[PDB]
């Protein structure tokens, strides 16, 4: 799954 | 609220110990009440306040996609009816997380933008902004689905705007900023390009600049900028 | 309660989703609601209803240690006084935890024990309240501790009764009765050799009967197996 | 840590 912060 | 007689001290060491202990709820609860005592906070008190809502949130959205993942296969062909009750619980949790969301939006416009003059201490905060509009834009589908979308646009394009001016490429904040406003444009504005394009320009540009870092400010930079480069190896 | 004018199926079928999105404090307040509309509960819902409360007081009980060892290490010899927050904020997550604890030792005794007559259910909920009155064993500090204990005690004991009157060795709730009742006895009663007596018998047992098993029960049996030589490999 | 179930 694509990374947010 | 709740917390109103509780010293500030006392809700930013509780928040720490609710930290230690995974007790996010409890620790939101602990930095929304710092946060209403009026005055400004420091950066090791932003950083407690967005871990708090961003895991509270986080547990609500995983929640949301499992939910709604079953509600849509039960609205396929062949699937038997269930009744309500899918729909029923998938709101259900829709509505929780969507008042997560008011709750932070409401404390980071009462007052927390308005009194952010630095640069580090504002473009966090909108960088917050963009984050939980983005969260309200994930689980919308009426007539405020646009304009949702748009505030999500406006605040991180406002938190990029001052992150260009004002800090280095290397800032965690403006890299971590970058990372969520690219995948904004990749799953929320139908953007891919534009998302792509955005992640490739911040890394590149980071890199140019890890020459003038610390050991320590190293580690902190290049380990967001290897989650820019986790998604732009998952796009491409 | 909150749950009265949701049907019975709906709360079941929700308690289903809620185990599915990790949602156990939602999936405890479902299951809370079934067993409030009076009827007798199902081996699968009996399932639900352990598993919910057993992950709702699970993650408090965590809590609780981790916060009580910073309580106990700012006690020690040398440690700084930092004021009241430390128990306060341990006192605070110990309360909600006997909270859930009182919830489900009324829902067992109003109305589930009274109403259990087949061995695979009374056991179970005698089970459960042994456990609920070991957990608030484990916080208790008071001139009611040695009764909180004996009542954890009295009820494994009843459940061991009828277990062993009743229930082939292999069967899976006397394994788990037994498992947990083996620790009562390491780590609230100071009883270790009763807990490493109890836990190798069960274990001894369970392995002569497993040859009249299919395939299936014997996975089913061998797993909690696993846990009494843990137990055993961990104490000796 | 022991098991429980
Ligand atoms: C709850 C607070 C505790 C656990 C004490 O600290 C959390 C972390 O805060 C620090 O990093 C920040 C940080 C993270 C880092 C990527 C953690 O990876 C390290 C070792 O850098 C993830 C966190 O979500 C947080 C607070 C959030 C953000 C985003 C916030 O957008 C509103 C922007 C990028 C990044 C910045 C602010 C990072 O600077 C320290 O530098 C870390 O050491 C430390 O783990
Ligand atoms: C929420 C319900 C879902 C996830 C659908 O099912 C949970 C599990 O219920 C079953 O096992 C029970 C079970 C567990 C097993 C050890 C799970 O290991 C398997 C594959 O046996 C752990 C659970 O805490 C539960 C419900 C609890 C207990 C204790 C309850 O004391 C009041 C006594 C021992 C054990 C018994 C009852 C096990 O029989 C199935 O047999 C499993 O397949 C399934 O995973
Ligand atoms: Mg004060
Ligand atoms: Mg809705
Ligand atoms: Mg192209
Ligand atoms: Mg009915
Ligand atoms: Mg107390
Ligand atoms: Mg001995």
């Amino acid at each position: 799954r694509r990374a947010t912060v | 609220g709740a917390m109103g007689s509780m010293e500030r001290a006392s809700l930013i060491q509780k928040a720490k110990l609710a930290e230690q202990a995974e007790r996010y709820e409890d620790m939101a609860a602990f930095m929304k009440g710092a946060v209403e005592k009026g005055e400004e906070l420091s950066c090791e008190e932003r950083n407690l306040l967005s871990v708090a809502y961003k895991n509270v949130v986080g547990g609500q959205r995983a929640a949301w996609r499992v939910l709604s993942s079953i509600e849509q296969k039960s609205n396929e062909e062949g699937s038997e009816e269930k009744g309500p009750e899918v729909r029923e619980y998938r709101e259900k949790v829709e509505t929780e997380l969507q008042g997560v969301c008011d709750t932070v939006l409401g404390l980071l416009d009462s007052h927390l933008i308005k009194e952010a003059g630095d640069a580090e201490s504002r473009v966090f905060y909108l960088k917050m902004k963009g984050d939980y509009y983005r969260y309200l834009a994930e689980v919308a589908t009426g007539d405020d689905k646009k304009r949702i979308i748009d505030s999500a646009r406006s605040a991180y394009q406002e938190a990029m705007d001052i992150s260009k001016k004002e800090m280095p490429p290397t800032n965690p904040i403006r890299l971590g900023l970058a990372l969520n406003f690219s995948v904004f444009h990749y799953e929320i504005a139908n953007s891919p390009e534009e998302a792509i394009s955005l992640a490739k320009t911040t890394f590149d540009e980071a890199m140019a600049d890890l020459h003038t870092l610390s050991e320590d400010s190293y580690k902190d930079s290049t380990l967001i900028m290897q989650l820019l480069r986790d998604n732009l190896t998952l796009w491409t």
